């Protein structure tokens, strides 16, 4: 959950040379990003998730 | 965007200078809206506690 | 010398070459293979035709717009009309099959865009309304690809399916479909992506006509962009050969 | 269940409609077969009317005054999995929601179609 | 079961890229943190114990309840067993493709007076039957019927005050794993309801009061709680995002990938 | 026919006793200590082994 | 464990000056009756095993009750963990600036009829649930809640007239020790309310009826019991000497450092 | 896996029987029997060591 | 496989990738290293901050344009006011580094130009007005990149420095500047440069705020060409990693 | 909680009082947000009445006539953590003590200001 005293910190991206091509190429672009844990992770204390919810049972 | 595939997108150019920001977002893996429906967030938030380290691939 | 970005694959009387590739996946490290005695159920001896089926079927190709919101094949329907694989579909009750799957796309150093190419296991989806479930003909290309969209399907009181591409038609987020063996085709990389999967199931063997176990899934991430003057016309091409096939339970032929 | 449980139908005056209501049961359902077919008119305001009954391993028809003997089950054999029936002559006061209820311990299962009827023959 | 220790590294000049990759193979980088910058060593002796499949999935939760009366219209309780008309327990499951498991079944039951006009109530006490028909075994159509005999079918009989009842279950498909998913028919010929099989086919719950109490109305509730044991998974799945709709298909309403937030720079969300 | 196993403890050993009741297996209680990992299936499922050091694409 | 012995000693004459030292250098005296008198030889046996810190500290104490009612406004009880509500309990805590310990949790959940008008009421016994949510779980807002479900929270079910319900919970710190005591901040700005962390943050109880009984009305009340167990402990400090007034600060009401007395050779006290 | 241990007694030795039943350390019971102690670190924490027989200062 | 065109570098919390490179020249043949016992003559014990002080800091961004004639920095003062390398020049009389310089600039296939960089060792400037010499603000960039001109700079009774490039402001000729650590960014080959320098010096240990050791220029030898059509817009980006740092002699701040 | 629970502002006639209510949600707090803002003038014998609502991710104005338009919040974003308010036009009737209440279930917290409203501008 959301915690001061547990902040995390900051991920930003800049641009460090520009973006050049040549004519008959378009200038604009796009990345994309992947996130994975690494081999030195762990979680606790089991709970529920607050993404699913009801109101009456299913049918 | 988050109701197309433009969500996943991260726009880049060719620019007429040079050291802009192009994009930032909080380490919050369970609790930012960047992160909270990934695998790790979707898994993280059955989960009190986190500790260990993070990868981020840009392709 | 040698390059890692060749390969041939080679398969009864049928061959791929391929210049610009990245690997190959194996499904979930398991390479196909027959089905054992100590974990078979049906005992009649199986036919096993082995060059006559296991080889690469090209289907029909389909077009790469700027806007294509992505395509989708089930993988035992889309042969079933196709050689004698499809036949001995025909008069048999059970089957067992892998797969090599092959997907082609090349474009020039000046095109850009990114597909993603997914296996998906037993790919059950959505109607658009909700008490529904959606027909066969929505649900069954049939050697033809069926599209995905970039809206949401109306709800009416038909049979449609709900085909909306950020929710992969079945009730999910799309980004996190790299949990299932998958490759990326990104245009200034790579032109081919291979997978290789095995026999996936909670039985030994199965009907082919009344359940699709895999469903291939193409999409694009990042969308088919060019400049004036470069070519517009962009297809990819599907190639498929079934690996290690079986079939039980020979009778008439047909499918009700 | 009952196959496609929501749909639309759209016929002309003097034809006759087929309601479909194909069912396939489970292995608990093991209580008797119970088949109802009710209607909810758009002119009128009466809801929830029987109209053709089926239990006990016969047919009840005459519940509804307006559909006399324009009211049939289509199958030689309904236990099978067949509750479809027939309305004949149609005309514009019939128009509405009829609603098929099929029942074998435990299970239970409708079905609601919206029979329009228009003035022409035509699909536009 | 412990996470891996950190490496201590030292600067570098060379032409080895381990942060130089190509994700258009499929594979997953194996980097840590060395890799990329100087480290001390780190003695890690965290443990990764609590998110096995089992302890994930090993605990109690209610998958449905009901009501039934001492007198009037609805006297018995039936229920087709299923997982998939809770929402927290259906997601949790529906991680996994294909699954085994055993279950253990505890059951809630309370009782509560109901407003009357009947006069001097001095109620005894109530006992309760609970009884399971596997699929294919006669049904009760009433509480006073000779189904209750259970002969042959597994009944439970619990008096109130006294400790929840509870029984175990075995894996009972007729296959090698219970589907949560199935991309097809059970029909050869493909018309008829998607998405149906009967791999999870596990039977009928009834329950009744054998004794009427006193004379005034009292209406009872039974929870149902399953709890999966010695579970085994395969073929993990996306988590379902959309919320659910129906109770046998997988039927949902489109929604946005995640929720939003003012501008790709912003640091909170919205 | 007693068996003992380690109970969950921490870090900076001490034991527990256990007897079935009961004849079928479905009865026991959990399995909680199966702490087993193989994610290699799921991260690298490529044909040829990624030396990490390597450029993956030559 | 044992205290030790008097060793017995004679007249002394010397240069050896054990009585006298200088407190200035922050040493206490180690000094025993034999240096300053006669003494004989005692065999001691007296033990000090009842003011281990353990032993001082593993009693259970109510930190804190609530009630809750089977109709009307407040249907259920909401509870955020803590040690500081109940003076006796935290001021045995704060002894110590640092702190790891196990807890064991009991619960002593009683019920009363109140005055009404309502006549022939014939109630049937009561069953309670207690669910504990951790920190970030969803939380109940209403009595039926599907919260209430309760998948992955653990909840004790408990009918009246049984022993009381009882749980352990280990220690639950994301710090090496739980902290009785902050000096600082959460907010790097120090523009934020002073002491305050989330070291010992432990979730929030809630408790409600399962059933409501009968027709008439019934009030409730939960006690809620503390035992630490498994105890260690570190930093002694002076107890606590003002009354407390707070439960999330040290805020205090100055006050004199002991009770009078009449003179300074006065025998007895005022 | 029993375990015996000494009983609490008077002076002028008498056992006890003990078995865990659970799967976490956090269920057993109380750690009553740790008779250590270390007072040195309080009283006496001075980098000289001061001889009790002696003057403190010279 | 493997390609001598990759290159990483990591220093404490940094690290630099490059899949276009050359080779790396170092100094003299010389890696830096600490003082040894034997030639110092400090006599106080030296503070190493080592992972603080001994990483990348990148410096603004420069507009390479057709005319440019080319920019220089001179080391220890360009880092001056910038993390704790900066703190730690201001808070000691004596200090003693290496550096790591990384100068980066890519353009595609179709753009041509050719770059010399150099590290030069005591880089003594020249003034436009004969009896004078030039002033701190117009030797001294601070961070941002000072420029070379195109002609003489005309003679006033000023301060201002003879900055005409093909003098190297030094009084000589600049093509013989290759004597000196040097690479060659050649649009064509290469995206990178890289030098590693060891500390120079006729002492032991110098003042970092009064005299500044060695300075590094980039200079166009082939002008910056392209077509229209092309992007228009080619940075030069430089970022400099200290090596080896130690300071002596600890006092209050400044320099004065 | 809210930062400074108790505290005392003084302004003049004419100008407009900013009333600070800050607050940091802890990671128990999981229920929905709610906002409110109540007062009890000096003058007057009313007590403990609303005067600005927010809940549900809306405001709501218009609960005090003598304050219509001119008590609003001042923060663009109120969930991040402020829920102060603005009072405009100040004049005598209004002095008295406001109360900020913060709702987020299990978390509940207030903070009262005593707002004292002098003749001449002048902290003397």
């Amino acid at each position: 959950a959301s915690d001061e005293c547990t902040a995390g910190g900051f991920i930003t991206c800049w641009y460090q040379t520009n973006i050049v091509v040549p004519a008959d190429a378009q200038s604009s672009c796009y990345i994309m990003c992947f996130v994975s844990a690494c081999n030195d992770f762990s979680v606790r204390l089991l709970k529920d998730t607050p993404f699913i919810s009801q109101e009456n049972f299913f049918q | 965007k988050v109701n197309s595939m433009e969500a996943y997108q991260i726009p880049v150019r060719s620019n007429e200078g040079s050291g802009t920001q192009v994009f930032g977002f909080p380490l919050q893996p369970g609790y930012s809206s960047v992160f909270s429906r990934t695998l790790l967030g979707e898994i993280l938030n059955y989960y009190t506690h986190w500790s260990g380290s993070i990868k981020l691939t840009f392709m | 010398g040698y390059s890692d970005r060749v390969r041939s694959i080679t398969l009864g009387n049928s061959t791929i070459t391929t210049q610009e590739c990245a690997n190959v996946v194996v499904g979930y490290g398991v390479w196909p293979d027959y089905l054992k005695d100590n974990e078979a159920t049906a005992e009649d001896q199986p036919t096993q035709p082995d060059v006559a089926t296991c080889r690469f079927y090209t289907l029909d190709s389909v077009q790469w717009q700027k806007t294509s919101p992505g395509w989708w094949w089930k993988l035992p329907d889309a042969l079933s009309n196709l050689g004698l694989f499809g036949q001995n579909m025909q008069y048999h009750y059970l089957g067992r099959t892998g797969y090599t799957i092959h997907v082609q796309c090349n474009a020039s150093k000046f095109h850009q865009g990114c597909l993603l190419v997914v296996c998906v296991p037993e790919a059950e989806m959505g109607c658009a309304t909700l008490d529904n479930t959606p027909s066969s003909a929505e649900l069954l290309g049939g050697d033809a690809a069926k599209e995905f969209a970039g809206e949401p399907i109306a709800s009416g009181s038909n049979k449609l399916v709900q085909r909306v591409v950020y929710n992969a038609g079945m009730g999910i987020g799309v980004g996190n479909l790299t949990i299932f063996p998958h490759q990326w085709i990104n245009l200034r990389t790579n032109n081919s992506a291979t997978i290789v999967m095995p026999y996936t199931n909670s039985v030994p063997m199965d009907n082919m006509f009344r359940h699709n176990n895999v469903t291939l899934m193409v999409i694009p991430f990042v969308p088919l962009d060019y400049c004036p003057g470069s070519t517009t016309y962009v297809p990819i091409t599907v190639t498929i050969a079934p690996m290690n096939a079986e079939y039980n339970g020979l009778r008439l032929a047909g499918h009700q | 269940s009952i196959t496609t449980p929501e749909e639309m139908i759209e016929k002309a005056k003097g034809e006759t409609a087929y309601l479909p209501c194909k069912f396939t049961l489970s292995p608990e359902d093991q209580g008797p077969l119970d088949i109802e077919w009710l209607i909810s008119p758009a002119d009128n305001q009466k809801v929830d009317q029987v109209i053709i009954l089926y239990s006990g391993d016969k047919i009840y028809d005459d519940y509804y005054p307006d559909l006399k003997g324009r009211v049939h089950f289509t199958s030689n054999d309904l236990k099978s999995g067949d509750a479809s029936i027939n309305v004949t002559n149609l005309q514009l006061s019939d128009i509405g929601t009829y609603q098929c209820k099929v029942k074998k311990a435990p299970g239970v299962a409708n079905k609601k179609i919206h029979l329009v009827v228009l003035v022409k023959p035509s699909g536009a | 079961g412990r996470v891996a220790d950190t490496v201590g590294t030292g600067p570098t000049n060379s032409e080895a890229i381990p942060a130089l990759t190509a994700a258009e193979t499929g594979h997953t980088s194996q980097v840590v943190p060395g890799d990329t910058m100087q480290t001390r060593h780190v003695k890690n002796y965290h443990s990764r114990s609590e998110s096995t499949v089992e302890n994930f999935l090993c605990r109690s939760a209610c998958v449905y309840f009901t009501e039934y009366k001492n007198s009037g219209s609805k006297r018995y309780a039936e229920w087709v067993v299923t997982t998939r008309q809770a929402a927290q327990l259906r997601r949790k499951l529906e991680f996994f493709t294909y699954i085994r498991f055993d279950l253990e079944l505890t059951f809630v039951i309370t009782s509560t007076q109901q407003p009357s006009t009947t006069q001097n109530q001095d109620a005894q006490i109530l006992t309760h039957q609970i009884m399971y028909v596997p699929p294919g075994g006669p049904v009760p159509d009433k509480v006073d019927s000779y189904v209750w005999q259970t002969s042959t079918n597994p009944s439970v009989f619990w008096t109130e005050g006294n400790a929840p009842p509870r029984m175990s279950i075995p894996f009972l498909s007729i296959g090698n794993a219970y589907s949560n998913f199935y991309d097809g028919w059970s029909d050869f010929s493909r018309d008829g309801v998607y998405g149906i099989n009967t791999l999870n086919s596990m039977g009928t719950l009834y329950a009744r009061h054998v004794n009427t109490g006193g004379t005034g109305p009292i209406k009872s509730t039974i929870r149902i709680y399953f709890k999966p044991k010695h579970v085994k998974a395969w073929i993990p799945r996306p988590p379902r995002l959309c919320q659910y709709e129906k109770a046998k298909n997988v039927n949902f309403q489109p929604s946005g990938v995640t929720t939003t937030r003012q501008s790709i720079t912003a640091m909170t969300n919205t | 026919g007693a068996q003992v196993s380690t109970q969950k403890t921490g870090a900076h050993i001490i034991h527990y006793t256990n007897i079935n009741y009961y004849k079928d297996a479905a009865s026991n209680s959990a399995t909680r200590q199966d702490f087993a990992q193989d994610p290699g299936k799921f991260t690298e499922p490529v044909k040829d082994i990624m030396i990490k050091s390597l450029p993956a694409l030559n």
